[PDB]
RNA sequence: GUCGAAUUUGGGUAUAGGGGCGAAAGACUAAUCGAACCAUCUAGUAGCUGGUUCCUGCCGAAGUUUCCCUCAGGAUAGCAGAAGCUCGUAUCAGUUUUAUGAGGUAAAGCGAAUGAUUAGAGGUUCCGGGGUCGAAAUGACCUUGACCUAUUCUCAAACUUUAAAUAUGUAAGAAGUCCUUGUUACUUAAUUGAACGUGGACAUUUGAAUGAAGAGCUUUUAGUGGGCCAUUUUUGGUAAGCAGAACUGGCGAUGCGGGAUGAACCGAACGUAGAGUUAAGGUGCCGGAAUACACGCUCAUCAGACACCACAAAAGGUGUUAG
RNA sequence: GUGAUUUCUGCCCAGUGCUCUGAAUGUCAAAGUGAAGAAAUUCAACCAAGCGCGGGUAAACGGCGGGAGUAACUAUGACU
RNA sequence: GAAGACAUUGUCAGGUGGGGAGUUUGGCUGGGGCGGCACAUCUGUUAAACGAUAACGCAGAUGUCCUAAGGGGGGCUCAUGGAGAACAGAAAUCUCCAGUAGAACAAAAGGGUAAAAGCCCCCUUGAUUUUGAUUUUCAGUGUGAAUACAAACCAUGAAAGUGUGGCCUAUCGAUCCUUUAGUCCCUCGGAAUUUGAGGCUAGAGGUGCCAGAAAAGUUACCACAGGGAUAACUGGCUUGUGGCAGUCAAGCGUUCAUAGCGACAUUGCUUUUUGAUUCUUCGAUGUCGGCUCUUCCUAUCAUACCGAAGCAGAAUUCGGUAA
RNA sequence: GGUUGCGGCCAUAUCUACCAGAAAGCACCGUUUCCCGUCCGAUCAACUGUAGUUAAGCUGGUAAGAGCCUGACCGAGUAGUGUAGUGGGUGACCAUACGCGAAACUCAGGUGCUGCAAUCU
């Protein structure tokens, strides 16, 4: 006995029964697969301009 | 082999009977009227080479009143694989048997039956296809393997069962000839036709990998470093 | 049996268009992105590496990265009953920024520019873009211009 | 070896014609297309009537081939051979397949069996030019093509002169001046753009104002 | 293929970090040495009333082995491993292709 | 059939189950034999067949994805329920518009490249050959094809300069825009840039429509993994109530009115009653409702009578009716 | 194994078996022998029957074809 | 009396051993078998202009080949056609004009490429070291293949730069076991040293049924669980083929198309043939023919009445009503 | 406005054939000792602006040109196509209703636009 083989015949009405959703933008984005050599530097970066407000807020 | 086979035929002429020919990847297929018209055939392909047969049915009708239930019949034919000039290592017990032979061998004849021969100790040994397929093995290396050498000069040593062999052939490689320095010596059957400057075929087993576990049981020098198939 | 190659069916999709084969031109590589621009995905044929799938031609993303020859994009892929976001890296040939968020930004130009010279004229704004609202009357006149009447034609063959 | 003619009449499959994929096909069973008095020229046969199709369909090559000699054949006899000049506008590209043969549909994809045409609505199968008053004649040997095809044809006496695209009276009016010469079989017109100079070396009778 | 007897590449260690001379032979097995844990373990298994107690491979495919490349840097005589695609054919040292050939004999 | 012996027969005695016995049939061995009977291991195992016990309420599927000595079965995603939790005008939407991308199907084309293909006309021969005049000629006088010149007949799922419709990606702001001058081991000839910042300026016309029984998140678990039909596109096949695909709607799981009858057609989707109104379909009688009105056609010694649907063709006819 | 009487029982020992008052240095376990090592261990020589080699056997299992050429034509149950 | 340290007996070791035991003897599949591989992959097409998409659909390819056919730089222009050059002709070498690629680029097919990615030279080993991120196939697992970076060490080039194998889309493989390089670093647990063994990080030896069992037949003496998910017979759909009917009429019929024979085409009906399919039946619908016996169809062999004839008569042939 | 160096978009910029170029600049053009490359100082290399030219290159103009590029009550609201009906038709196929909408053909015009620096009767 053969079967039948393939359909996509239901799966476009099976997908919308829970959305189709998109999946949420965020403030600040993270910095895995950015340049390393751009990140090594913002990291010290942020160090300093945190010690500023840190010592101009004593 | 098929080749072979297609010329073959042609000579006896078996072929007449058949309706048509169609071919497939690995042969080809011959259709028949009558089922007696078949048979006559795997009779003559049984007397000039190697093979291996079946036969199998399709029911089409069934008519109830009698004489024509209406088969068909289809029978699968195989040859033998090992060709007439292939390098081959035999199996342990299979050379043990025929004549003590070594297990590195060439083909001989490739007849009803395959016969190999050892290219340096002259010798011969037979192998029907009920042997051959009950415990079944391939060739090592094809005819599309081969490599140009140069002969330079032919030793004889002594005997001659009927080809005038054991020769010690002093040769060198034709990629080697023009540039480099190396040469290669070593005995061969081909000593009657081989004369000095002719240009011979052969299989150089010193910049082969293979990956056969009956060559991995061998002994990785005893084995020769050049054996040539034929002249030209 | 099956071939679902990394290029199968692109025949037509990567070829070079017409009388517009060889080097492309240097305004091309001339052009500065940045972290935030939108860019149109369209793969060169010609140049093999940084190349895309056939799948993200005609897709618009973001930039995520920027390095020595090439862009971070990032697109959204559909996948059931969801939206994946998945991160290319392309080489600059096959990118183009996006010309429908230049008419937005210059729009925004616009705007900023009526609400600072609506506070010095004196109140009202209505900065919203209104859709194509129902027309109004007119008067159209037959002064040299008389309505000509019109009939339905007989059938004729001519073949 | 031919199988009936309802079989395959409807335009079903893909257009399938003889390349280098395909191969192997029949030879077509018409093979010349123009008759009558071939070698004439354009000022002798005024008169044209076509064969025009009114279904879409195919006719087989064989259906024209008896249909194309019946026409001819009533033509020759009763107005003479060297009267008119008909020609067979239909050529016959598409290949038909035949399921000619383990089991049955286990392995099945039919051979080539011979070619057809794809004929559609308001298509001329047969043009014939023609004396103003040879008419008669040419409306009887179409009637007589029009039983050896299928489905429904009908015939047109056109108002173009020969097989030229130009009306009766629009001919005549730039015949009449240098604006027309004769080509071999059909015809050259004037055109006003191009060199001059070699829109002089022909068109002698053009560029003038007198007779 | 064909391959030279010598290479110039990256050596590491402590000495070296650099490009230097590294000599080229090829991969050959080593024996099976009793004593091995596996060895121990087999040959108490099969010992004893019960046969074959293992699988025994018979349908083999393949016709060709990938060539390593036993890499010695002539200076410390550091060892370094180097792998090729599958081949027929493999040799090292000359043999070398020229300009323009044609077939002879 | 055989009926004086390789005869028939009582009692005693021997041969025991992978064993016996066998003038050989896989015959016989207590109605049991291609491995007897009895008890136990034993509630042996079964991806396979059959059954599976009270009422009501709410929600409500699947025959599809990948892997498996997988194809009458599982694992895995999916669809479903349940329990919630963080919040509360929320940001989203099987939809449109504006702005802007992507595509090589339909059509078209071939007096455009590629590949097929019917006709003549003008030329060109030191050059694929024949004849005519020849001692030969890189000669003429006739010719049939090759290519050349403008023409002409006809085409292409695996050709193409052009190129739709339908379907498809992105954008239409506070997580935003502008000024002010800080942070760095990155970047620049250059504190120039780059990325994130301090401080200040800009508010409910805050920047298209329509909508929003709230928006988002977690845990966990059932059934299912034989499908089938219909309009359009379609490959295999002569075709099929045949075999295989594409999008949507359905039957399966669904009664009610209509198609006399019917899984899928048309109408319409159901808690319990009264009154009104309609759908699809109908209004001679069966049968609830006009033997209504109006202009015509047709007479048949097989009339004709409502989609899906239960069939009819080429070809004819001084039958009759309009042209 | 064949199956009373009568008359016969053809050619074939390559293949598979069976067999041998035949060849001998080809293969070859465990014990023992030597060498190397601190020892556990490793490496060598030696080596029974069988295998392989050579004869016999068909009232053992069995088997009993083709192809060219022979001064027209003809090619034999001949000859090559 | 014989025989005698041989035999016999005991343990281990080699040979022989269907006499006996145990077990196995793929899958897809228009039934099953044979064949094929649609079983792991690649190009074009089927494929209906995003992506995805089936059939034992169509046209084909893969299990390799390469120290250059890899890396950088330099120097050039190809296929072909035309005009010229002693031997030299359709094909040898030299010179000129035209030449958008009609050439070439290891192998299938599709893209790509002109001061090049093609052809010829100079220099080389980036086909290297350390490990992470991403794309495709997808469960967003593995395998394979690829993309862009980083931290080192190099090649080339005056330089900008380019280079992590083969211009691009294919060219390959887990756990266990063995082994090689590295650390020459951990452990052998009363304590030590040297042999030996085991561990950590990175490769190789392979499973093509390619997410990976170790495997021959037979049953006509047969068994069990099931299957109308599937064959062998009636029935149904289909009608290619068979049978039967028109239409047009080639040739015939001494003159003469149509009294009558009647080819090929073109339009149908039949279910008395055979194919095609698998809807019903596998907890069973008795599977050939003959004998016997009723009834129905007409597509009428005879029997009744007619019409035509190339019907003198006789003897025939063709057609109508009629079962 | 013309030239030169470097360009942007890459035929309205090309191709075939003809015609004109004051200024300056480009160019062809002269030499072989040196660095350098050739079978060949032809190409590339250096030297001289010296001995000579607008004869070529280059720039612009001309042609009911070939091609290429923009339009048009040009073809055409056609071909094709989204949605609808117990519409027609034995079927093949065809009308109608809410919409979208081509290509060839025809005619008409056009034959480089422009950035930085330098430099010119
Ligand atoms: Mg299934
Ligand atoms: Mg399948
Ligand atoms: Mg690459
Ligand atoms: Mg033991
Ligand atoms: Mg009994
Ligand atoms: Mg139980
Ligand atoms: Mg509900
Ligand atoms: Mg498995
Ligand atoms: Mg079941
Ligand atoms: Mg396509
Ligand atoms: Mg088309
Ligand atoms: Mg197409
Ligand atoms: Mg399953
Ligand atoms: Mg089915
Ligand atoms: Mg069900
Ligand atoms: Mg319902
Ligand atoms: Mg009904
Ligand atoms: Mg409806
Ligand atoms: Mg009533
Ligand atoms: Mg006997
Ligand atoms: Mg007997
Ligand atoms: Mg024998
Ligand atoms: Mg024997
Ligand atoms: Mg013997
Ligand atoms: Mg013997
Ligand atoms: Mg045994
Ligand atoms: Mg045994
Ligand atoms: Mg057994
Ligand atoms: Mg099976
Ligand atoms: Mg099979
Ligand atoms: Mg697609
Ligand atoms: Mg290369
Ligand atoms: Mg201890
Ligand atoms: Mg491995
Ligand atoms: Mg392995
Ligand atoms: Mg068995
Ligand atoms: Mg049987
Ligand atoms: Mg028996
Ligand atoms: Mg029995
Ligand atoms: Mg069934
Ligand atoms: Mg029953
Ligand atoms: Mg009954
Ligand atoms: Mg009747
Ligand atoms: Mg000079
Ligand atoms: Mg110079
Ligand atoms: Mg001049
Ligand atoms: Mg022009």
């Amino acid at each position: 006995a053969k079967s039948k083989n393939h359909t996509a015949h239901n799966q476009t009405r099976k997908a919308h029964r829970n959305g189709i959703k998109k999946p949420k933008t965020y403030k600040y984005p993270s910095l895995k697969g950015v340049d390393p050599k751009f990140r090594r530097n913002h990291k010290h970066a942020l160090h300093g301009t945190a010690k500023a407000l840190a010592a101009a807020k004593k | 082999t098929f080749l072979f086979l297609e010329q073959l035929i042609l000579k006896h002429n078996a072929h007449v009977d058949t309706i048509s020919i169609s071919e497939a990847k690995d042969g080809l297929d011959f259709f028949y009227a009558q089922k007696n018209h078949a048979v006559k055939m795997i009779d003559f392909l049984n007397a000039v080479v190697p093979i291996k047969h079946k036969k199998s049915e399709e029911l089409i009708s069934q008519d109830t009143h009698t004489g024509a239930s209406t088969y068909k019949f289809s029978y699968s034919v195989e040859i033998v694989p090992i060709c007439k000039d292939d390098l081959v290592v035999l199996p342990k017990k299979l050379a043990k048997s025929m004549g003590n032979i070594s297990q590195f061998v060439l083909c001989s004849k490739i007849s009803n039956t395959v016969q190999f021969m050892d290219p340096t100790t002259l010798q011969t040994a037979d192998l029907s296809p009920s042997v051959y397929w009950r415990a079944p093995f391939n060739a090592l290396a094809d005819v599309t393997q081969l490599v140009e050498f140069i002969v330079l000069d032919v030793d004889s040593t002594g005997i001659s069962r009927g080809n005038r062999v054991l020769a010690d052939i002093t040769v060198a490689r034709t990629s080697d000839l023009g540039v480099n320095d190396q040469v290669y010596y070593v005995r061969s059957h081909l000593g009657g036709i081989c004369h000095a400057g002719d240009s011979v075929m052969g299989y150089f087993i010193a910049n082969s990998n293979y990956n056969s576990d009956l060559f991995d049981g061998l002994n990785i020098d005893y084995v020769p470093d050049v054996v040539l198939v034929k002249k030209l | 049996g099956k071939s679902h190659g990394y290029r199968s069916r692109t025949r037509y999709m990567f070829q070079r268009d017409f009388r517009k084969h060889g080097a492309v031109h240097l305004s091309t590589y001339l052009k500065v992105y940045k972290v935030g621009d939108i860019v149109d995905i369209k793969a060169n044929g010609s140049i093999q590496k940084g190349m895309p799938h056939k799948f993200y031609q005609g897709k618009t993303g973001v930039v995520y990265n920027v390095t020595k020859s090439s862009v971070g994009v990032i697109i959204n892929k559909m996948v059931g009953n969801r939206y994946l976001e998945k991160r290319l890296n392309l080489r600059v040939e096959h990118i183009k920024h996006s010309k429908c968020r230049q008419e937005f930004l210059e729009r925004v130009k616009a705007n900023a520019a009526k609400r600072a010279e609506a506070k010095a004229q004196g109140v009202a704004v209505q900065l919203k873009r209104q859709p194509a609202q129902p027309r109004e009357s007119r008067i159209v006149s037959t002064e040299g211009n008389v309505p000509q009447t019109l009939a339905p034609v007989p059938y004729e063959t001519f073949i | 070896a031919r199988r009936p003619a309802r079989c395959y009449r409807y335009q079903k499959n893909k257009p399938y014609p003889k390349s280098r994929y395909n191969r192997a096909v029949p030879d077509s069973k018409i093979r010349i297309y123009d008759l009558g008095k071939k070698k004439a020229t354009v000022d002798e046969f005024p008169l044209c009537v076509h064969l025009v199709s009114n279904e879409l369909e195919q006719l087989s090559s064989e259906a024209l081939e008896a249909a194309r000699i019946c026409a001819n054949k009533y033509m020759t006899t009763v107005s003479g051979r060297d009267a008119f000049h008909l020609r067979v506008r239909v050529h016959p590209f598409h290949v038909l397949r035949i399921n000619k043969m383990q089991q049955g549909m286990r392995g099945a994809w039919g051979k080539p069996h011979g070619l057809a045409a794809r004929v559609d609505i308001g298509q001329i199968i047969f043009s014939v030019r023609t004396k103003d008053s040879n008419k008669d004649v040419v409306v009887e040997g179409l009637r007589r093509a029009r039983y050896k095809f299928p489905g429904q044809q009908k015939i047109i006496l056109s108002k173009k002169w020969g097989f030229t695209n130009l009306d009766r009276p629009e001919y005549l009016k730039k015949r009449e001046a240098g604006e027309v010469k004769d080509d071999g079989a059909f015809v050259k017109f004037l055109s006003k753009k191009g060199s001059l100079e070699n829109n002089i070396r022909e068109f002698p009778e053009y560029f003038a104002a007198q007779a | 293929v064909n391959v030279p007897k010598t290479r110039k590449t990256y050596c590491k260690g402590k000495t070296c970090r650099k490009h230097t001379q590294h000599k080229v032979t090829q991969y050959k097995a080593g024996k099976a040495s009793l004593f091995a844990q596996g060895k121990r373990r087999y040959d108490r298994k099969q010992s004893g009333f019960g046969g074959q107690t293992k699988p025994v491979f018979h349908k083999k495919a393949k016709t060709t082995k990938k060539v390593v490349l036993r890499l010695e840097c002539v200076k410390c005589k550091t060892r370094a491993q180097l792998t090729l695609k599958r081949c027929k054919h493999f040799e090292l040292g000359g043999e070398k292709k020229q300009k323009g050939q044609a077939l002879q004999f």
